[PDB]
């Protein structure tokens, strides 16, 4: 219960003994149970929705734990003090887990230094809003989740990379990002299926190109284009690549103005068919 | 039409189910390597206890 | 539309597989549930009992 | 063969010695092979089918180990006997339920706290009905489901709270849930086309809130009108609530038979459509 008095009467009992206080052995029990106490009283502030003053309770105890020596469970508690902060308001989670992916990693492991990488990487998209970054995290991430052959989030960080870098900024990343997805989702009998939409994003991602690159992937990917779904991947692409070619707007904008009632549209689709009208305005608007 | 809808009632309850089960695979996600993280993390010191 | 409609017909049986299926879904989802809030007592006390044990045999 | 003399025998056991039989140690390895007497019977007293001193035997078995070094398979065991008395009528297993609470809470294992804190509520609302404290378990499970980030648990919560607030029939609070949950799922496509129920749960939700909030929240959620399960909710809903403002209950009766037609009503719905057309029908005699 004691929000106060388990902190005063440890805060009297870390020291260090060079004194009459050394004696025998050292005062590792002492800051054990410290440090124990002070992991429940962190519960207890977030038991009492202080995520504040608990994510701060966390920083202590996590930051107080490795000087017994503990670099195990001091992992758990930066995430945990990464999760109040994460939880309440504000930043400075960011530094609960970017100390705690360093020495994750300095253990001699890979993954969950990834799976907080990611957790930054959320922040930094989402909230603390640091996309240059964030992206970064999900490529360094990816990077260790190739590694491992955990195909799941080495696919899936890598397409947060691509469909946000593709609009603002990369673009020989987009196709190069969602053909490095699209081949090994072709290979794998559970994979070839969501390889629709990942060559739809390779190929409606245009580059400032007018042409039917979309087309050289339509002549290169195993379509099967009696499968229709893929209709909607390229026969969209098959009217709307001479409608942006001849220069036309009634053509192109028709493509939507069917396609929005048989697949609902979100916005990267939306600001993707303003990017290739933005195309369409410097071919036409004067 | 009536057909269709009766397949439609059985598709969006398979599609929202299976959507709400991706909730219990998200605490798979918890239970998958935070298992580890307590797991492996304590062999990391009973393997090293003989030292 | 009477070719459609017993193809139609083939495939609301289809989807009746799928409700076939969608049981042993269920269930499945439960029992692995069943599994995992079990284990993760068994994980997580096991580092504390090796701090039990190690601090003694230096 | 029963266990009613393993009881009793390690009965015999679990004094707290001063004598020799203690000497310097205590009873350590005997008290662990007497908590293990009682793990065995009661195992045993659930294998003879008699689930209610079974889950007393689990209770038993777990308080000789609360006081020893270890509260936590002794919170197992309690786990345990909360799923004792649950399956029989007895009320003692929500007793064992928040025992493991105050030690999965009191620890810092919120995780298994808030999966049985929800089967607590469960319990109170299904078979032991006290509705007001399950709703209340609900939410604050869910507060918990949210402190980890665990968003659909919580929002599985968050039904049983709004859907059961409907007959609670605080309205005002059911149109105050969908919002911040629903809002949020039109980024996700994970829940997009559900996304939009939602929005007939918090549309429907009247206690004739006839503002054009009702106007307006189904356009903050930008959402086609034109969308086909919209029509299901959005002009329905103008349907159903223009006649309200027409003052004419019987084509509102007629449309609502006109969506049974398309879309079979179930029981939350149904029982708040017959209550707001009681509103309908008290406003149009005067």
């Amino acid at each position: 219960a004691e929000a106060m008095a388990l902190l005063a009467e440890a805060e009297r009992k870390v020291k260090n003994s060079q004194s009459f206080f050394s004696g025998l052995f050292g005062g590792s029990s002492k800051i054990e149970e410290a440090c124990e106490i002070y992991a429940r009283a962190a519960n207890m502030f977030k038991m009492a929705k202080n995520w504040s003053a608990a994510g701060n309770a966390f920083c202590q105890a996590a930051q107080l734990h490795l000087q017994l020596q503990s670099k195990h469970d001091a992992a758990t508690c930066f995430v945990d003090a990464g999760n109040a902060f994460k939880k309440a308001d504000p930043q400075e989670a960011i530094n609960c887990l970017m100390r705690a992916i360093e020495i994750y990693t300095d253990m001699g492991r890979f993954t969950i230094a990834a799976k907080h990488h990611i957790s930054i990487a959320e922040i930094y998209e989402t909230e603390l809003v640091d996309v240059e970054k964030a992206i970064a995290h999900y490529e360094q991430s990816a990077d260790y989740y190739k590694g491992e052959e955990s195909n799941s989030s080495a696919n899936k960080c890598l397409l947060k990379v691509a469909g946000y870098a593709a609009q603002l900024e990369q673009y020989q990343k987009a196709i190069d990002i969602y053909e490095q997805v699209g081949t090994s989702a072709m290979d794998s009998p559970l994979l070839k299926y969501s390889a629709k939409d990942y060559f739809f994003k390779a190929a409606l991602c245009h580059f400032c190109i007018d042409m039917l690159n979309a087309k050289l992937a339509v002549q290169k990917y195993e379509e099967l284009f009696p499968a229709f779904s893929d209709s909607r991947e390229c026969k969209l692409m098959k009217k709307l690549l001479e409608a942006h070619e001849e220069q036309n707007v009634d053509s192109y904008t028709e493509s939507v103005k069917e396609y929005d009632s048989i697949s609902r549209l979100d916005q990267w689709l939306t600001t993707m068919l303003l990017r290739i009208k933005k195309t369409i305005q410097g071919d036409e608007e004067d | 039409e009536n057909s269709i809808r009766e397949l439609h009632d059985m598709f969006m309850d398979m599609a929202m189910l299976v959507e709400s089960q991706g909730e219990m695979i998200d605490r798979i996600e918890y239970n998958v390597e935070h298992a580890v993280d307590y797991v492996e993390r304590a062999v990391s010191d009973t393997k090293k206890a003989v030292k | 539309l009477q070719q459609t409609q017993a193809q139609v017909d083939e495939v609301v049986d289809i989807m009746r597989v799928n409700v076939d299926k969608v049981l042993e879904r269920d269930q499945k989802l439960s029992e692995l549930d069943d599994r995992a809030d079990a284990l993760q007592a068994g994980a997580s006390q096991f580092e504390t009992s090796a701090a039990k044990l190690k601090r003694k045999y230096w």
